[PDB]
DNA sequence: CGTTTTATTTTTTTTTTTAAA
């Protein structure tokens, strides 16, 4: 009904004028720049969005199909030169055609692209470019595809064009050419990849956001198809926003499978949105503590616990000596069942520490947790496909009660002990899958609550090769405290008459904040100077004597002092000032002795 | 257009467009300012036999064509009407409203709208289905157009083939969507209600857009529909039923706003707690005002972009031999509130490692069972034997109240705020305090807070009770009886006691639920000096004075219980407030 | 076209139908088809077990025998119509085959008008012909222990169902209850104690219930 | 200048895995 056309003298008008002077810095051509980048051979992808022809007009915020106004301005700015000659493969090669001497897609060269959820993804949206958040599943890699291929004639001498826009074909045979045509000299048909178009092509599946899901429901997925430049745009488990296309998917073969008008859908893409900038704010700012007031406010106090975390977040420890590496990942234990809230900070942790993990005292098994294998006679082999300790690399893995689990579990988790080492004889290999994982165990104790007679490994029951390989243990106990209580009883009610617990004592650091301001720390690889060599190693034998005058204590590896020294030089990371020093090492010591000397006393 | 009765037959629903029923109540103002746009209209087939019962009969006989008929004289009306309601040129199909057992559809009713009751079940698959072809010229630039069509809307098909192309001349030809519009498809089938049958046969059913799984596999309904079957027997036959409607009979509400008016105006009786805990058994001393909050499910809170605390509550406490006739009057009565079979599992919350179904399967059978009861409540017997695994899969729930497994199926997260209760049995009897509380039973008491008390029930037959135990229990076993069929009502005690046989009722209960289940009741000033000034004294003083017997769960994470027993108070009176004396209520457990 | 709705199994036919076929031909060389349809069939009338699917004398016969105070303790040695056993303890079969009554309420419950009885002891006794009878004596099955107890053709997954099939106004009377295996052992505990029924093999919950009950019979110890 | 296109299900033995007083 309306016109392509005029439509067309619309958006001539657009880019033509377009300069659009609103702000202070407009007057030049914006997409005229993106029109020289064009000329500067470099991008081959340009975007709209609602606010561009928004202004313009209104119709279209409407009309826009999305289908035939993208070939309409293909082919329109395609016929645009206004503006060097090997710049491409095929670009010059075309070149090499015409030394001796098309649709304008053959040569492409550029592109461009463009509040609900599948579930109310209503079944009256063909063709309407709309937006759904999910979580990416089944990883997949990319191959090339084809577009339209050049099925020269060799005899004749006619490069054939076959521009296709189905995922299957069929082959073009002799010759529909015009000296192949009735004048009897021709050959045979054969394509020339060299001056063919192919594609880039990553797929996945997309599974439901489990917030939504109603109490009788169950959460199922959808196909992406993203093909061209955007590929490897996207991880599995990252939970990303998408505006693209329904369109349905002529799944044309067999005449009674099909011919139901079956209508099997699928998705077509443009983008992968995934829910120094900081630096002028950053020097508004230069504390090291307040981290701590600022992350987790939902307690008052236990301060330590948490400063011990924030220098896992911290980082900032390896080496790779010897041609081998060393662990630069801090790993936490825990015993202790008050009321803690573990599962708090374990949220919180996960929440806000990119790149999260969580799992139970029992929901992965030693299989799941790491790579696996499975059973089918219907879709092929079997793989690994590793679990969240195989995924949470860069990151932390928290596990919930390791106690309980089961004591053969403490196995494989040990093997990742020694990092980035996940060993497997099961699918004929002697396979690595470099798990990098910082490590987080909490657990509760034994039969009672810290039963003073029962002693560590008395109560516990936990053998000491994992023990060693954690470098700090930690029990948790509050015994009967008067005020103790009190004020965490206020603290908590203040959220439930209020929302945001802590006023009047710090400025709160949301999210982003405090992450960009540690996005800033772990790259100094700052300065221990050399005094520090010979005082270190003085100061840890004072530990060595007083562990062997007691003889029914605990027993020590090298990782005690490998570990005293691993944290210093990762706080510095948020000191930011490459300077490993005293107060680098002294608040390791004291930290360390907080670790110790609370259960007697 | 068959036999030219086709339009005579459209003016007679047009001729339904003149006086009262039309003119007052019908549509117009009936859907279109209410603002769904939804095709389907109600239709009862007693008016329209009321004035054209040959019409009536027009169906019953040949429902194969009374539909772009009847969708005909809508659009007229509608059409010659609103404007708005008038860019959707479809069929746009309506209500049509024997009831035969799915057992009983007998090469017959082919071509009768008829109705059969059953179970829904193999709830299926869903895929749209394509309706016409906007194709462009893209030479000559002429939107033109294809429509099409299957038995399942009429009768006939078109050349139902590859959306063309290359038909004309070999000019610029090609699709155009957005524009091509499409069909929402499901498909699925009933069983007869089991009980009636002495092997059970059932029916097959496909559906359309509005029509789209209104419930689930395991609910049960009425449905009305026509008959056909297409295949052509020895040039088999098999069979479908369809053309349909909805409707639901398993559910619970003659509620506008004045059963609100009259929820609201009895409030202020003080105490309730009276009424509304001796009001569903009756037929057991004890506890039931206690019971309140299982009903309740809890409170929600949500901290600014951070998280949360699960909101409610779970208990269980006695003598072996009420325990089992019990754990009922909500059952029965509660939405979609289940307990479970006593020792249970494959349905917990496990996949149960078993590949002989359908020779494939990854989460081919991985489901539990509280998911169903989201948002409601469970209770077992079996507890004091069942299995220590899944009890790892409790502690993650009373804990947290979401499931969080990943035994390499998949990596779950899934919300629930369920409650459920346990069993007892005491391993040696009647011992509670001379030898202890704890340990009579063959139990744990790591599970502090886990649940939200410790508590008692106990029993000894006696001599002084002796005859208090005959007189009352037989008072309840004739009073059990009537003028106290094959029994009428049983008045005196509950005469003697001034009472009203629609005060003492279920939907005049929950007349008390449905609205108090959605408040939003917050604190004010008190609960903040009492919590912790109270719990401060108690986790002490509960040490003294032989209670040190029976102090063995004593947490602060108890204090979230502390704050939702009275926050369904705050609900029992829909006050969005909370008083000191509303305190007593979640002290007086003690 | 009306034969069908006629004919269930556990009976005892005679037809007239035709040999015909289905299949084509000329299978190594020829295999094919059997099968018959039918025209008129004639079925039996087993002599005097029917009165299941398809006088006032008798009633006379009834009431003045009951006229008569006298069937307490007389039919007391009737339960048992040949044999010695339960003698003068056998009057308490009088409540239980009546049963009580499943007296519903205003209120929640739905009482135990079921109600259950035991009987425990050595063989030799004619303890197992005596239940042998029982089952000739309502309706019910008869024998202990795994022996009731927890197709290839359009994709349909059949269930016959559980312990309510012919005992929901049947009761039954059998043997080994710890002679058993423990997996179906909770049922049991759901069946008798409330008939608290419920399904979860696959994702539908079967509400069952039944006006059932049992007798137990017993070699346990001592 | 005419006359024709197209479907498969259950059981084994290994290597995985999983159960009760
Ligand atoms: N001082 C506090 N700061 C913040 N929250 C608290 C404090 N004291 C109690 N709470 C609340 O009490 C709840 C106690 O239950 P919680 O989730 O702590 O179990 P847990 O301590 O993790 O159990 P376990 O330690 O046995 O795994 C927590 O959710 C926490 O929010
Ligand atoms: N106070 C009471 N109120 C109502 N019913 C009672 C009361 N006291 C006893 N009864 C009756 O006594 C019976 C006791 O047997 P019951 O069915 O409770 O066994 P049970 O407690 O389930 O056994 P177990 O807990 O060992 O499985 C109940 O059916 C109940 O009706
Ligand atoms: N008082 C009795 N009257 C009739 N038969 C009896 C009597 N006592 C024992 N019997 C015999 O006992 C047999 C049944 O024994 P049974 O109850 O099977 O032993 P068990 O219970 O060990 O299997 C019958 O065949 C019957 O002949």
């Amino acid at each position: 009904r309306r016109d392509y056309a005029q439509d067309r003298e619309s958006i001539k008008t657009f880019l033509s004028e377009f300069c659009k002077c609103d702000d202070d810095g407009k007057k030049e051509f914006v997409y005229g720049s993106q029109l020289v980048k064009l000329a500067h051979r470099e991008q081959v992808l340009i975007t709209i969005d609602l606010d561009d022809l928004a202004e313009f007009n209104e119709s279209l915020a409407e009309a826009v199909n999305c289908r035939r106004y993208t070939s309409i301005f293909s082919d329109v700015i395609a016929e645009l030169l206004p503006s060097v000659h090997a710049k491409d493969a095929l670009d010059v090669y075309i070149e090499h055609r015409l030394m001796m001497e098309f649709p304008s897609e053959l040569m492409k060269r550029f592109e461009v692209g463009f509040a609900h959820s599948i579930r109310e993804v209503k079944a009256q949206h063909i063709g309407k470019l709309v937006t759904v958040r999910g979580i990416v599943t089944r990883c997949t890699e990319v191959k090339p595809m084809m577009v339209v291929a050049t099925y020269t004639c060799d005899r004749c001498g006619s490069e054939t064009y076959q521009p296709v826009n189905s995922l299957s074909f069929t082959p073009v045979h002799d010759c529909p050419s015009d000296d192949c045509r009735v004048n009897k000299a021709g050959g045979r048909l054969y394509l020339q990849t060299r001056g063919s178009k192919f594609v880039k092509f990553q797929e996945v599946k997309m599974q439901e956001h489990s917030d939504q899901v109603p109490v009788g429901h169950i959460p199922r997925s959808m196909t992406i198809m993203c093909r061209g430049e955007v590929t490897r745009m996207a991880q599995p488990g990252d939970h990303i926003v998408v505006s693209g296309v329904f369109l349905p998917l002529m799944r044309t073969g067999f005449a009674q499978m099909i011919q139901g008008l079956l209508s099997e859908t699928f998705l077509q893409a443009h983008r992968i949105i995934c829910i120094p900038e900081e630096l002028e704010e950053l020097a508004q700012d230069d504390f090291y503590e307040r981290l701590a007031t600022s992350l987790a406010p939902e307690i008052y106090g236990h301060l330590d616990v948490k400063k011990a975390l924030l220098l896992l977040l911290v980082g900032g420890v390896d080496k790779r000596p010897d041609g081998m590496k060393i662990r630069g990942n801090i790993n936490i234990c825990l015993m202790g069942d008050p009321g803690v809230a573990k599962s708090q900070l374990l949220g919180y942790i996960s929440r806000l520490a990119v790149r999260s993990q969580y799992t139970t005292g029992r929901g992965s098994s030693g299989v799941g947790l790491t790579a696996a294998v499975m059973k089918d006679p219907l879709t092929g082999e079997m793989t690994l496909e590793g679990g969240a300790l195989v995924l949470a690399d860069q990151g932390v893995c928290c596990i919930d009660e390791f106690d309980k689990m089961a004591d053969q579990d403490r196995t494989a988790i040990h093997e990742v002990m020694e990092q980035q080492t996940i060993s497997i004889a099961k699918a004929g290999i002697m396979t690595t899958l470099n798990a990098r994982v910082s490590i987080l165990a909490a657990a509760n104790p034994a039969f009672g609550r810290y039963n003073p007679r029962r002693t560590v490994e008395q109560n516990i029951q936990l053998p000491a090769a994992l023990l060693s390989r954690f470098d700090l243990l930690w029990l948790i106990q509050d015994k009967p405290d008067r005020d103790n209580d009190l004020r965490l009883a206020k603290h908590i009610t203040y959220v439930h008459s209020h929302s945001k617990q802590p006023p009047t004592r710090v400025k709160a650091l949301d999210m982003n904040l405090m992450r960009r301001y540690i996005n800033l720390c772990k790259r100094k690889n700052p300065t221990i100077p050399d005094e520090l060599t010979d005082y270190i190693v003085g100061a840890y034998v004072e530990l060595r004597r007083e562990a062997r005058n007691q003889k029914d204590m605990t027993f020590t590896s090298a990782r005690n002092l490998l570990g005293i020294l691993r944290l210093s030089t990762a706080l510095a990371r948020l000191r930011l000032s490459d300077s490993v020093e005293k107060d680098d090492v002294a608040e390791a010591l004291r930290l360390l002795e907080m670790s110790k000397d609370s259960l007697n006393q | 257009e068959g036999e030219q009765f086709i339009k005579d037959i459209q003016r007679e629903y047009v001729d339904f467009l003149d006086d009262e029923e039309d003119q007052g109540i019908y549509a117009g103002h009936v859907k279109d300012m209410i603002a769904e746009k939804s095709k389907r209209l109600i239709v009862n087939v007693n008016d329209l036999k009321r004035k054209n019962p040959q019409r009536a009969l027009g169906l019953l006989s040949n429902a194969a064509d009374e539909q772009l008929a009847f969708g005909r004289a809508l659009k007229e009306y509608a059409s010659t009407v609103d404007p708005g309601y008038a860019k959707m040129h479809e069929d746009l199909f309506v209500g049509f409203e024997r009831h035969v057992t799915p057992r009983s559809l007998t090469s017959i009713y082919l071509g009768n709208m008829v109705c059969v009751e059953g179970i829904v079940t193999k709830v299926s698959l869903i895929r749209p289905k394509v309706v016409r072809s906007v194709h462009y010229c893209p030479n000559t630039r002429k939107v033109m157009e294809r429509k099409y069509t299957d038995l399942t809307s009429f009768e006939a098909v078109p050349s139902g083939a590859a959306y063309p192309t290359k038909d004309e001349d070999g000019n610029l030809l090609e699709t155009e969507y957005g524009l091509s519009v499409y069909k929402d498809h499901q498909t699925l089938t009933i069983q007869e209600m089991p009980e009636k049958a002495p092997l059970p046969r059932s029916v097959d059913i496909v559906c359309d857009d509005d029509l789209v799984d209104r419930c689930k596999p395991g609910d049960r309904v009425q449905i009305v529909g026509s008959y056909r079957c297409l295949p052509g027997k020895r040039g088999t036959f098999r069979t479908v039923l369809l053309a349909n409607n909805i409707s639901l009979l398993s559910k619970e509400l003659d509620i506008s706003r004045e059963d609100i008016m009259l929820c609201k105006k009895l409030a202020k009786n003080n105490d309730i707690f009276e009424l509304l805990s001796k009001s569903l058994a009756p037929s057991i001393g004890h506890v039931k005002q206690a019971i309140l909050c299982l009903l309740l499910g809890g409170v929600e809170k949500i901290l600014p972009n951070g998280t949360r605390l699960r909101g409610d509550i779970n208990v269980l406490l006695g003598d072996p031999s009420a325990k089992s006739q019990l754990l009922r009057y909500v059952l029965n009565t509660a939405p979609r509130a289940i307990p479970t079979t006593g020792r249970g599992s494959s349905g917990v919350g496990l996949t149960a490692a078993v590949t002989t179904d359908q020779e494939t399967g990854e989460r081919r059978l991985e489901a539990g069972a509280m998911v169903l009861a989201d948002r409601g409540v469970v209770c077992i017997d079996e507890f004091d034997k069942m299995s220590d695994i899944d009890r790892t899969a409790i502690h993650e729930v009373m804990e947290q109240g979401r499931v969080t497994i990943s035994k390499a199926g998949i990596h779950a997260s899934l919300n629930a705020r369920c409650s459920v209760l346990a069993a007892a049995n005491p391993v040696y009897g009647r011992y509670d305090q001379y030898k202890t509380p704890m340990e009579n039973i063959g139990l744990q008491d790591s599970l502090l807070s886990r649940f939200d008390l410790l508590f008692v029930m106990l029993d000894v037959i006696d001599s002084d009770v002796d005859q208090m135990i005959s007189d009352h229990v037989v008072r309840m076993h004739r009073y059990r009886n009537p003028k106290e069929y094959e029994k009428y009502d049983a008045l005196l005690h509950g005469k003697s006691r001034q009472r009203h046989e629609k005060i003492l009722s279920v939907e005049f209960m929950r007349k008390y639920i449905h609205i108090a289940k959605c408040m939003k009741p917050k604190l004010g000033e008190q609960a903040c000096e009492a919590i912790a000034n109270e719990y401060s004294r108690l986790r002490s003083q509960e040490a003294v004075e032989t209670d040190v017997a029976r102090t063995q769960p004593i947490t602060a994470r108890t204090l979230e219980t502390l704050i939702r027993l009275s926050t369904a108070h705050a609900r029992a009176r829909m006050s969005k407030s909370v008083t000191i004396d509303d305190a007593h209520a979640a002290i007086e457990l003690v | 076209r009306s034969l069908c709705e006629r004919v269930v199994p556990g009976n005892r036919v005679l037809i007239q139908g035709i040999y015909s076929i289905r299949k084509v031909g000329k299978a190594v060389v020829g295999v094919r088809a059997p099968y018959m349809r039918v025209v008129g069939i004639t079925v039996d009338s087993e002599g005097a077990g029917a009165i299941s699917r398809y006088t006032s004398d008798e009633e006379e016969h009834f009431r003045r025998m009951a006229a008569s105070g006298d069937i307490y303790e007389r039919l007391s040695q009737s339960l048992a119509p040949s044999i010695f056993g339960s003698r003068d303890i056998k009057k308490a079969i009088t409540c239980m085959l009546f049963g009580g009554s499943r007296k519903r309420l205003p209120d929640g419950l739905c009482r135990r008008g079921d109600i259950n009885v035991l009987l425990l002891g050595d063989p030799g006794t004619a303890k197992s012909q005596l239940l042998k009878f029982v089952e000739k004596v309502p309706i019910a099955v008869y024998t202990s222990g795994k022996g009731s107890s927890t197709d290839p053709q359009t994709r349909n997954f059949v269930m016959e169902g559980g312990a309510m099939v012919l005992a929901d106004g049947g009761v039954v009377c059998i043997d080994e209850f710890d002679k058993m295996r423990e997996d179906d052992r909770v049922a049991i505990h759901e069946a008798m104690e409330q008939q608290t029924i419920s399904i979860a093999k696959a994702g539908i919950t079967t509400t069952l219930n039944s006006r059932c009950s049992v007798l137990a019979a017993a070699n346990s110890i001592f």
